[PDB]
RNA sequence: UAACGCGUUAAGCGCGCCGCCUGGGGAGUACGGCCGCAAGGCUGAAACUCAAAGGAAUUGACGGGGGCCCGCACAAGCGGUGGAGCAUGUGGUUUAAUUCGAAGCAACGCGAAGAACCUUACCAGGCCUUGACAUGCUAGGGAACCCGGGUGAAAGCCUGGGGUGCCCCGCGAGGGGAGCCCUAGCACAGGUGCUGCAUGGCCGUCGUCAGCUCGUGCCGUGAGGUGUUGGGUUAAGUCCCGCAACGAGCGCAACCCCCGCCGUUAGUUGCCAGCGGUUCGGCCGGGCACUCUAACGGGACUGCCCGCGAAAGCGGGAGGAAGGAGGGGACGACGUCUGGUCAGCAUGGCCCUUACGGCCUGGGCGACACACGUGCUACAAUGCCCACUACAAAGCGAUGCCACCCGGCAACGGGGAGCUAAUCGCAAAAAGGUGGGCCCAGUUCGGAUUGGGGUCUGCAACCCGACCCCAUGAAGCCGGAAUCGCUAGUAAUCGCGGAUCAG
């Protein structure tokens, strides 16, 4: 999450497919989810805070 | 790598959300961050008024920030003006219609994340931090509270050696679920680095 | 409702796998200073508390001395293990001549004048109690007289 | 008595008399003297050097010490790894670069839930310097913004035109001002540069092991003990009896979720039991019985019987869908590892600032004499191939899933209906069943490797994508020393979906 990267992330780019998403928050390349924007660090603090709404912790 | 988040594990048992809203895969995306740029400004501008939750329920186009504070006067301004000036700059960052209610936290004894913080402006502002803890305890359990716990860990004074400082009177379950229990995280800044406050609030059994 | 006094403050270790674990103990002394005061050791996981505690067990082991105008009634030698003390009583503006503890609990009594020397073990916590028990030994020509008339005093008093 | 212990066999209370001690090592050494046949003995130093040497007792740790108990730990099994080929990760080596971290269990299909460019931190080359991003400041030029040319791999560099808005003073020419822009200069931004041994957070771990502790009382001069130990019981510091202990906190359990039985409420997009109509499709009427869906509830307590036991509890039986924690989940105590991570984020300190910052194009992360780790597919007949024929769940999808028609051996392409979805779709479930083929063979086993011809995604498949079809048809005939998993709907086996994602 160097800031320039995360800046050029936002650049809409010469190709349509240099598109990658990375985490609103930290903005960490690698385990973004579709769905929130947020990488697999960010959900898993925003969803023990509260602030993911309805998303519950699963156990079945 | 140890305990549980006291809360996202007491989560829609015996604690509710944040944000409370639907949203299908389409919109959810946006109204997530839309909140977390609200939660991130309201934070920063209100640190004054020790603000323990923002509360952020939703419609369609509708938004209602509650926001739960301290010192309520401080959010709402002298003659009602920063309220008015806070609700603007919302609907401007948002560009929905914002509708900020103000909440008064009666008693910041039994709030953990108060709690949490009033430990870490004492740790920065170089307070001892064994008694700064047993101290906050303290208060806590005087005024009603069925048990408490607070946990500084880092550089504790100068400290080469970065320990853990902590301290609990009554039960902290944190295993019983149906335990109301706050939890509140605070991060004290200082010229020697920096270092975290936990503080658990056992409140009642459901 | 009295003067505390530290006589000594110390630290100490238990053993558990992976680590050392301390504990504190508080060597406290309570006076009113004249003629009453007792000894607490009090020991608990954190140095304040073990005072506290330390406090509570000094009034509950309390001694009346018997200040014959600010000195004691006689000289007197005790020994406690390895520790041993000596009182020697003195005569006014000669000042508690006594170690860094036996002073503390002879001023606390109440004493002002007496000689003392420590002896065999310097043992704070020994020393302390050999004191306390020295102080808790003294008579009178008075206190005594009644014991050894007694089986038929009040005859010549 | 320092304690251990001693205690009329004193180490207690006293008197008499003798011998001996005065810090450790040097050292029972040196010197001298005495004795001795000898071996050697008795008597016995200092220089020097250390800051302790010591005694007893406490907690812990450890023992090729003892006792009792537990875990798929061994055993008893079933099936594998180690051999083969291939997929991935790693060691090494190589390289202009093969970015970086992870390193016994607790690194090695791990950070990576998606490396062709991007990602991307590395290398080469061409570029920018208040900067791709923040808040400003001093001086001048400008509305902001919009479109075109040159050069170039792109980035960048140079250049042409269109455009005059808003706020205040003025009759006006016009001056001032907000915002934004450019140029110069200053605060500064930027850094995946270092230190996880300066840290926060979060995690791995011993270990879901049954432990870790505190208040008061009590024992002891004290460190500390007691409680928590012992005997029985338990998955359990679970309970029972005992006891200088009586409680309490963190843990076990419980409160929460899923599965197993029944209830009440609920009848669509689900359901079809008797009935009406049928194009034979629950299709239509109609109905919610049943299935189900999903929200609240009931039900299990060693409650009942027999046997053993002071008790707790154990064995066995009955009713019950379920029986002694019914099966699975979530839930990780005080602490240990100077564990992991400054490359998620945050952060102290050190370091760079026309360079360690930033843009681009190309290359690299994919290299290959080799070595290990994890796995896939096999070595075949309890199999393989072809055809016909059944029975799932969980998810996913209106930028997408794509039914059905058409072309095509096929990948796929063209046309096109339904579905923001219990309706429409992905969707064929595969093992299984019936029929037929092969007949022990490197084979109708295996499907590496390579040649050739296509498809799709993508600006672009050389390095380096997947897929289809033709041809090729390697090793491999059940794996050495070693070694792994699993105790019931488990192992083994067979398919299905999803996250990341243009692929
Ligand atoms: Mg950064
Ligand atoms: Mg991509
Ligand atoms: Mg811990
Ligand atoms: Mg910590
Ligand atoms: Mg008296
Ligand atoms: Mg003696
Ligand atoms: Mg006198
Ligand atoms: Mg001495
Ligand atoms: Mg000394
Ligand atoms: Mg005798
Ligand atoms: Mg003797
Ligand atoms: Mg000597
Ligand atoms: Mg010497
Ligand atoms: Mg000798
Ligand atoms: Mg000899
Ligand atoms: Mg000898
Ligand atoms: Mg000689
Ligand atoms: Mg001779
Ligand atoms: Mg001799
Ligand atoms: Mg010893
Ligand atoms: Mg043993
Ligand atoms: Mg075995
Ligand atoms: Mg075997
Ligand atoms: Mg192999
Ligand atoms: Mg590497
Ligand atoms: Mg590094
Ligand atoms: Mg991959
Ligand atoms: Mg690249
Ligand atoms: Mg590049
Ligand atoms: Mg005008
Ligand atoms: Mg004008
Ligand atoms: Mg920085
Ligand atoms: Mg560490
Ligand atoms: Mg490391
Ligand atoms: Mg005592
Ligand atoms: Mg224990
Ligand atoms: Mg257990
Ligand atoms: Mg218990
Ligand atoms: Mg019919
Ligand atoms: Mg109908
Ligand atoms: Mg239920
Ligand atoms: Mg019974
Ligand atoms: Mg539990
Ligand atoms: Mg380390
Ligand atoms: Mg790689
Ligand atoms: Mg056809
Ligand atoms: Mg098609
Ligand atoms: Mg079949
Ligand atoms: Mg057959
Ligand atoms: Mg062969
Ligand atoms: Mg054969
Ligand atoms: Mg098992
Ligand atoms: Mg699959
Ligand atoms: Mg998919
Ligand atoms: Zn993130």
């Amino acid at each position: 999450a160097r800031k320039a990267l995360i800046e050029k992330a936002k650049r809409t780019p010469k190709f349509k497919v240099r598109a990658y998403t990375r985490c609103v928050r930290c903005g960490r390349a690698r385990s973004v989810y579709r769905f929130f924007g947020l990488c697999r660090i960010c959900l898993r603090e925003l969803a023990h805070k509260g602030q993911l709404p309805g998303v519950r912790k699963a156990s079945w | 790598g140890n305990k549980i988040h006291p809360i996202g594990f007491r989560l829609g048992i015996t604690r509710d959300w944040e944000s409370r809203w639907y949203a299908g895969k389409k919109q959810y995306r946006h109204l997530l961050l839309e909140d977390q740029r609200i939660r991130g400004l309201l934070e920063k501008e209100l640190y004054s008024a020790g603000l323990a939750r923002v509360d952020i329920e939703r419609a369609a186009d509708n938004v209602a920030v509650t926001v739960h504070v301290a010192k309520p006067g401080v959010v709402i301004g002298r003659g009602g003006e920063r309220i008015r000036v806070l609700r603007e700059e919302l609907a401007k960052l948002t560009g929905k219609n914002v509708a900020l209610n103000v909440q008064e936290v009666q008693n910041p004894n039994l709030s953990a994340p108060l709690v949490a913080q009033r430990v870490a402006e004492q740790i920065e502002r170089r307070f001892a931090v064994r008694r700064a803890i047993k101290q906050a305890v303290q208060r806590v359990m005087e005024s009603g509270a069925k048990g408490a716990k607070v946990i500084v860990s880092g550089r504790i004074g100068g400290a080469e050696q970065a320990r853990t400082e902590w301290a609990a009177q009554g039960r902290v379950p944190l295993h019983t679920l149906r335990a109301n229990i706050d939890y509140g995280f605070a991060l004290a800044r200082t010229t020697y680095g920096v270092l975290g406050v936990k503080a658990y609030i056992f409140l009642g059994e459901v | 409702d009295f003067e505390e006094k530290m006589i000594l403050i110390r630290r100490t270790a238990r053993m558990q796998a992976g680590g050392r674990r301390f504990r504190f103990g508080a060597l406290v002394v309570v006076g009113d200073r004249q003629g009453r005061v007792g000894l607490g050791f009090g020991k608990a996981p954190e140095v304040p508390l073990a005072v506290q505690k330390a406090g509570y067990y000094a009034r509950r082991n309390m001694v009346e001395v018997p200040l014959q105008n600010g000195t004691i009634p006689h000289e007197i030698e005790v020994e406690f293990g390895a520790s041993k003390i000596v009182l020697k009583p003195a005569a006014p503006g000669t000042g508690v001549i006594a170690g860094a503890v036996p002073r503390a609990i002879l001023e606390l009594a109440g004493v002002t004048d007496i000689l003392t020397k420590e002896l065999g073990s310097r043992n704070p916590i020994n020393i302390a109690y050999a004191t306390m028990e020295a102080l808790r030994q003294l008579r009178t020509k008075a206190d005594v007289e009644r014991l050894r008339k007694g089986e038929a005093h009040a005859q010549a008093q």
